[PDB]
RNA sequence: UCGA
């Protein structure tokens, strides 16, 4: 068992994939870093999901896993799994395949506004979300939203500013409040698989 | 003697106490000088022992606390016919004392 | 198998209880099983009687009692506790003025108890209190080295119990007395005693007018009071001569039984020497207001009578065992108890002044801290209190019977010359002349004889059989050396028919002097040869054929023998191997007759005649002090009928109740390819195959997790920056799992400690930023396996804070212990030895095909070089080899007693009987003599070994009777060109093993002040390059090597850093700098106000402190 | 106290 802080990495690309991991608590992102420095969110790892999948087939990790929240993960030895464990791994990997393909579809569906609304609504169903008086909210930066909506920070900030002017959302301190679920739902069109 | 200070040292500090007594002595009270002197000499010796006996210097009141813990443990071991536990010492010390404080006190008092 | 015992000597008595020297001493000291009212005045009782009553209110001693131990022995060993019993004393405080009597039973602390085997348990560890030999108290007369015709009288009390008084006759003619480095005329002290000129004249007049010189008018003129004041002014200058002060001082110096105590042996020796009777243990008395002499006058009289040359007066031999006594456990313990009691008494006296003079109990008056401190000091920190040697039962058995001349109240190493280390004639039957340490400790450490016992006076006695007329009785008398010197004592091997002496001339002793004597002159006779030697020496067969110097090594090395899993008794025994095991207490025996109900690995249940069902648990794989495994195995089966004293379970290093210190191997005596060079040993891999010389060893590891000001240390499985591979064998709590195999580098117990605060270097900042990973708060302080060790984890013990029954030292949260055991096979570098002093290291292990072999295909086990025998002169191993051969083929074992054993003819006979089996079998199998056997026989008759003309069979028999056989070289197949000695030998595997001693270091821990590498393998230290090594390097003219030793490899910090970096970078090492110990030297010389300045050729200052040490 |  091991705990990770926000922005801390669990493993790096090109490093030995000796350990398979399962997320117990929090939210993890699987990403790829380009030479030009652009960061792209490839997929979301939720509690119960297995990641570091490279340990099951290769010798080294191909992608970088970064904790988005305080996270609790469990280390596992691939060669030491029984029938039941392999069953859980297979089923969960299938689930993550479905979700990553749905995410694929999401990235190419609708304009930036719709993609942003959809991503916000998706995050609303993750450990990245919480709630207080102002309403439901998600702890996420504009940079991360850009990384997960196939765009760059600036444009995302612009669209979010538009939504603030329209009263759909509110933002402060890397924290975004979803004030009108119905309107965001209409903007997104189709919802993104949360499980 | 035997409390960590040499005989001569105790003698000298005692002499200092004697000086204090000489400066403070009022002959009108008709009490003999030795009576008044003895208290000041005893005080000077005790203060000296409390001050100089340890390589790692410990505050006088804290030294008193340590000594009280010592005598307490001695009494308890004398009645129980064996070495006392931390809880028993804490009980015998009365209000404010638990096992943690006794242990910490013993640790602090380590030479 | 059959057991054939030799020897015609019949011992009327068996060996005494071997641990009785400890057991009886401590039993006498404690008097625990004696009811308080019936206790004699000895030991603890004597201490109390001496310390009390405390006068100043008066505190008096009534009686004491000892309770039962709060915890058993095993529990004490487990929890690191001292095995002890609570001591209480009933005391009554009396006010002589009022008549007031307040009585209470006060707790004085605990007193350590002796175990069944005669040892102690101190803080969880087993310890032994070694008896200490010294000069017996009394009155001695020695020749004055300066003046030949004169003598010195020495008055000796017990150690720490008084000063030594010396009576001397000065050249001026006056008799001087020496006390506390001061000398004065004895006449003065005599006058203080109340002597008058008349009495001294009539008493001392006879002795050649010696008295006239002593007489002094001025002294006799003044009365004893003025003489007392005068004496006080002489002994204590500057001290005002108050009369009561003089009385007190002189009394305290001479007549005070509290400050001056002659021994009981002192009193007895004084009475015997001077022919008088002492009213007490003091030199004088204070009675009816005055002083009364006791000792002084008879000693002066004896001195004069000796000086005058009066017959019947002798000088005393100070190395004579009549004048030298043993202080056993009881005496020492009682002594320290007496000291602590005296301190307690001081505390009481101080408490009887302060506070309220009216309301006082004995509980308020008595502080037992000084007593407990004194006793704990004795058991823990004394030199006579030693870490128990329990490699094997014989080790501890010998340890308990050892006698040291060192320790407190005794000789230092420089003090001991030739006189003390020598073997005295009186050592016969008392102190073993053989068993003593080689080297600096020679003669200082010795061993108690087998039949010897220490009497109540502290003198070693030895038994003798009475001989009246020519008839030898069966009654035995234990005599001291002094009483022994009176009679004429015949040897034990003197021929006897029945109880009658059968020799016309016998060998006897008179005062140690050997003499030929008629049977009518025979007053006594030795009980047995065994009484002359120690327990270890008596286990050496054919001792008479072994030179003493090697027998010494044999004796000492038997102690070092490691318990083997397949251990066997020797084929040639002395018959003492059963008794050693029995007295050792390691092995288990049946109390009474009965039937065995249950037999298990863990326990044996026995149903006796009484019907009572007794269950004996067995010790399994326990770790001894030296890390050897002590374990008991059941030798009986369920439903077996056993008698009283019958073996139930075998202890460690024992076979069927017999002492098994090693294994019986087939040995050949011959050189082999220089692998036997200089005492080296070659062994067969077959030994490893069948698990011979395999031993179990357990090591103890410990780690503490304590509270720190930086936060609590925690023992956990969660260890920073570690892979799952590293944490594999650790449980949930972080402790290694039982049964797991651990190797060097592996984690035993996981632990994290809060990192000390610091500022990260800019490099660390940049790194942290690059990887985007926060630096963890805790650091990995886990206990790991040291280099060269490791094995299987057999046990785990964890003790926390706040759990029932356990409490640690202050600040310590929890302690975890992990016990790791390992199976050690015999390997290259391990040390082997026999009982005859032959020792060597295993240099080569050959495959079976390379081993020399008998014609019938049987390969030998061990190959010993014959070059080791002639110079060492230990021939016992040869005879053991022959008899071992005979026993090997006849399938039997033998008992050859000390000095009366199997002789050559009988061994030849056995060799013939063996040859019948070795050859007759072959001839019956339809096989004749071999060609190579014929060639070897040819070369043999060329050597004059066999008689020419006899048949090959007869010649082979002739060779076999010489203990030699035909041997084939396994490599070539061709035989050895000559007959070679082959037979069964008993060989032990010693405690010195390469695995423990192999060590190496690149870089590591350095010392605080010197900044030089540490010492010892345990600290991962470097080797010490000493003065002589430096001399060697200088003589080689190797300046850069020497400079490396003095700088880069030691205390040159910049130098060693730069050197390491250079080596790992592939660069050549840089020029070295100033050694730090020189800077330390300079500053330490500055502390002594000496200015040390390093100068250049221009005599200008050079700064070796590099900008650091000056403002 | 060992070992050489």
């Amino acid at each position: 068992m091991k705990r990770f802080a926000r922005k801390e990495t669990i493993y790096l690309r090109g490093e030995e994939a000796r350990t398979l991991y399962r997320l117990e608590e929090g939210l993890v992102r699987v990403v790829e870093l380009l030479p030009d420095g652009r960061l792209i969110t490839l997929r979301h790892v939720l509690p119960g999901d297995y990641f570091g999948e490279e340990a099951l087939e290769g010798k080294a990790y191909r992608y970088t896993a970064e904790a988005m929240t305080e996270a609790v993960v469990q280390g596992l030895e691939p060669r030491a799994m029984d029938h039941e464990a392999l069953h859980r791994v297979a089923r969960n990997l299938a689930r993550q395949m479905r979700r990553v393909q749905a995410y694929e579809a999401h990235l190419q569906t609708g304009e930036l506004r719709a993609r942003i609304a959809r991503y916000l609504l998706f995050l609303a169903d993750t450990p990245l979300s919480a709630r207080d008086r102002q309403g439901i909210y998600v702890t996420v930066s504009h940079e991360e939203i850009a990384d997960a909506t196939a765009s760059i920070r600036e444009s995302v900030s612009k669209v979010l500013a538009d939504l603030r002017r329209e009263g759909l959302i509110a933002t402060a301190y890397r924290r975004v409040y979803l004030l009108d679920l119905a309107a965001l739902e209409r903007e997104a069109g189709s919802a993104l698989e949360a499980a | 003697t035997g409390r960590g200070l040499s005989f001569l040292d105790l003698i000298q500090e005692g002499n200092q106490g004697l000086i204090r007594a000489v400066e403070k002595f009022e002959y009108k009270r008709r009490f003999k000088f030795s009576t008044y002197a003895t208290w000041w000499i005893r005080q000077a010796i005790n203060r000296a022992i409390a001050d100089q006996a340890r390589t790692i210097r410990i505050p006088v009141h804290m030294v008193e606390t340590i000594n009280k813990l010592s005598r307490t443990a001695r009494q308890l071991q004398q009645e129980l016919g064996r070495e006392p536990t931390y809880e028993e010492i804490a009980e015998a010390m009365g209000p404010g004392w638990d096992a943690k404080r006794v242990e910490e006190t013993l640790k602090i008092a380590q030479e | 198998m059959e057991i054939k015992r030799f020897g015609r000597i019949r011992e009327v008595i068996p060996l005494p209880p071997l641990t009785e020297i400890q057991v009886e001493s401590y039993r006498r000291a404690l008097q625990a099983d004696v009811p308080p009212e019936k206790r004699e005045n000895v030991g603890i009782q004597a201490a109390f009687r001496e310390t009390f009553p405390i006068e100043e209110l008066v505190l008096d001693f009534l009686e004491y009692r000892l309770g039962e131990p709060p915890f058993p022995q095993d529990e004490c060993r487990e929890k690191d506790l001292t095995y002890q019993a609570p001591l209480y004393a009933r005391l009554q405080l009396i006010h002589k003025d009022t008549g007031l009597i307040k009585e209470d039973e006060v707790f004085l602390g605990h007193i350590p108890l002796m175990t069944e085997d005669g040892s102690f348990i101190i803080n969880g560890a087993d310890r032994v209190i070694v008896s200490q030999i010294h000069r017996s108290p009394g009155v001695y007369f020695t020749p004055d080295p300066a003046r030949p015709g004169r003598y010195i009288a020495s008055i000796i009390p017990l150690p720490k119990r008084g000063p030594w008084i010396d009576l001397e006759v000065e050249p001026n003619g006056v008799v001087s007395m020496k006390v506390n480095k001061r000398k004065f005329p004895l006449v003065l002290l005599l006058r203080v005693l109340g002597y008058d000129q008349e009495t001294l004249a009539r008493e001392l007049g006879a002795y050649g007018e010696l008295v006239q010189g002593l007489m002094d008018e001025s002294v006799f003129a003044m009365r004893p009071e003025e003489a007392l004041i005068r004496l006080f002014t002489l002994l204590r200058p500057g001290d005002p001569p108050k009369r009561d002060k003089a009385v007190a001082y002189v009394y305290g110096l001479i007549a005070d039984p509290r400050r001056y105590d002659l021994g009981e042996a002192g009193r007895y020796k004084a009475e015997e020497k001077l022919g008088i009777r002492l009213s007490g243990r003091t030199l004088a008395r204070f009675e009816d207001g005055e002083f009364k002499d006791e000792v002084f006058l008879p000693t002066l009289r004896y001195l004069f009578a000796l000086t005058a040359g009066v017959p019947g007066h002798e000088v005393d031999d100070i190395d004579h065992l009549g004048n030298r006594r043993i202080r056993t456990v009881g005496e020492l313990m009682t002594d320290q108890f007496r000291v602590g009691l005296a301190r307690l008494a001081r505390g009481v006296r101080e408490r009887m002044l302060m506070g309220s003079e009216d309301s006082l109990t004995p509980a308020k008056l008595v502080n037992s801290r000084p007593l407990e401190a004194a006793i704990r000091e004795f058991f823990s920190r004394s030199q006579l209190s030693q870490f128990k040697d329990e490699t094997n039962p014989l080790s501890s058995l010998r340890h308990k019977r050892r006698i040291s001349a060192l320790g407190p109240g005794g000789l230092t190493r420089e003090r001991a010359g030739f006189d003390v280390r020598d073997v005295h004639r009186t050592h016969y039957g008392r102190i073993c002349p053989v068993e003593t340490p080689e080297g600096a400790n020679i003669g200082l450490i010795t061993s108690l004889a087998a039949y010897a016992r220490v009497d109540e006076l502290g003198f070693i006695r030895t038994p003798y059989r009475r001989v009246v007329g020519g008839v030898v009785t069966d009654e035995v008398v234990y005599m001291t050396a002094t009483e022994e010197d009176r009679y004429t004592i015949a040897q034990a091997n003197t021929p006897l028919e029945g109880n009658r002496i059968a020799a016309e001339r016998v060998v006897a002793r008179r005062k140690g002097e050997p003499v030929i004597v008629s049977p009518e002159e025979v007053e006594f006779m030795d009980v047995s040869p065994k009484q002359v030697f120690s327990v270890n020496t008596n286990l050496i067969p054919f001792l008479e054929h072994d030179d003493a110097n090697r027998a010494l090594m044999g004796s000492n090395m038997q102690t070092q023998a490691v318990p083997l899993i397949r251990a066997q008794a020797p084929v040639v025994m002395t018959g003492l191997e059963e008794r050693v095991v029995r007295d050792s207490l390691a092995a288990l025996y049946a109390e009474e007759d009965g039937e065995v109900a249950k037999v298990d690995g863990n326990r044996i249940v026995v149903r006796y005649e009484d019907g009572r069902l007794v269950e004996y648990p067995l010790r399994r794989f326990y770790r001894s002090n030296q890390g050897t495994a002590l374990d008991q195995r059941p030798r009986v089966v369920v439903g077996q009928r056993v008698r009283k004293g019958d073996l139930l379970a075998d202890g460690p290093a024992s076979e069927n109740g017999f002492l098994a210190l090693g294994q019986n191997v087939l040995v050949a005596i011959m050189p082999f390819d220089g692998y036997n060079f200089e005492d080296a040993i070659v062994i067969s891999e077959e030994l490893l195959k069948r698990d011979f010389y395999t031993s179990i060893h357990i090591e103890r590891y410990e780690i503490e997790a304590r509270d720190t000001k930086l936060g609590p240390e925690r023992i956990t499985r969660d260890i920073p920056h570690l892979s799952e591979a590293a944490l594999r064998d650790l449980d949930e709590e972080g402790v290694v799992r039982i049964g797991a195999e651990v190797k060097p580098g592996d984690i035993l117990v996981g632990r994290t400690s809060f990192k000390g605060e610091s500022e990260p270097t800019p490099e660390e900042r940049l790194l942290r930023s690059i990887f985007g990973e926060k630096a963890r708060d805790v650091k990995d302080t886990s206990l790991r396996v040291p280099p060269g060790e490791g094995g299987i984890v057999v046990r785990t013990v964890r003790l926390r804070r706040g759990d029932p029954g356990v409490e640690l030292k202050p600040g310590v949260r929890e302690v975890v212990r992990v016990y790791v055991a390992q199976k050690r096979k015999l390997q290259v570098g391990d040390k082997l030895a026999n009982r005859h002093g032959n020792k060597g290291v295993v240099a080569k292990i050959l495959p079976v095909e390379d081993m020399p072999h008998l014609p019938d295909g049987t390969p030998v086990d061990v190959i010993l070089n014959p070059l080791g025998v002639p110079s060492r002169m230990n021939l016992g191993q040869i005879l053991e080899t022959h008899l071992g051969l005979a026993g090997y083929f006849l399938g039997q074992r033998y008992i050859s007693p000390i000095f009366d054993g199997a002789k050559e003819p009988e061994i030849k006979e056995l060799l013939a009987q063996a040859f019948e089996v070795y050859f007759g079998k072959r001839k019956g199998e339809g096989f004749g003599v071999d060609k190579r056997e014929v060639e070897v026989l040819r070369r043999a008759e060329k050597l004059g070994l066999v008689t020419p003309g006899k048949t090959p069979e007869e010649q082979l028999k002739e060779l076999f009777l010489q203990g030699k056989v035909v041997l084939y070289d396994g490599r070539t197949g061709e035989p050895i060109e000559g007959p070679i000695v082959v037979g069964q030998m008993f060989i032990m595997k010693l405690y010195h093993m390469v695995e423990d001693k192999m060590h190496a270091r690149s870089t590591g821990p350095y010392s605080l002040i010197t900044q030089q590498p540490l010492g010892g393998k345990a600290q991962f230290g470097g080797q010490r390059f000493g003065e002589m090594e430096v001399w060697a390097l200088e003589a080689y003219g190797a300046a850069h090597t020497l400079q490396e030793m003095l700088t880069l490899k030691s205390d040159d910090i910049e130098g060693r850093n730069a050197a390491y970096e250079a080596i790992i970078k592939g660069e050549d090492v840089p020029e070295p700098s100033v050694p730090e110990s020189f800077r330390v030297l300079v500053k330490e010389l500055q502390a002594l106000a000496l200015d040390v300045q390093t100068l250049d050729e221009k005599d200008n200052p050079v700064d070796i402190f590099e900008g650091l040490a000056s403002k």
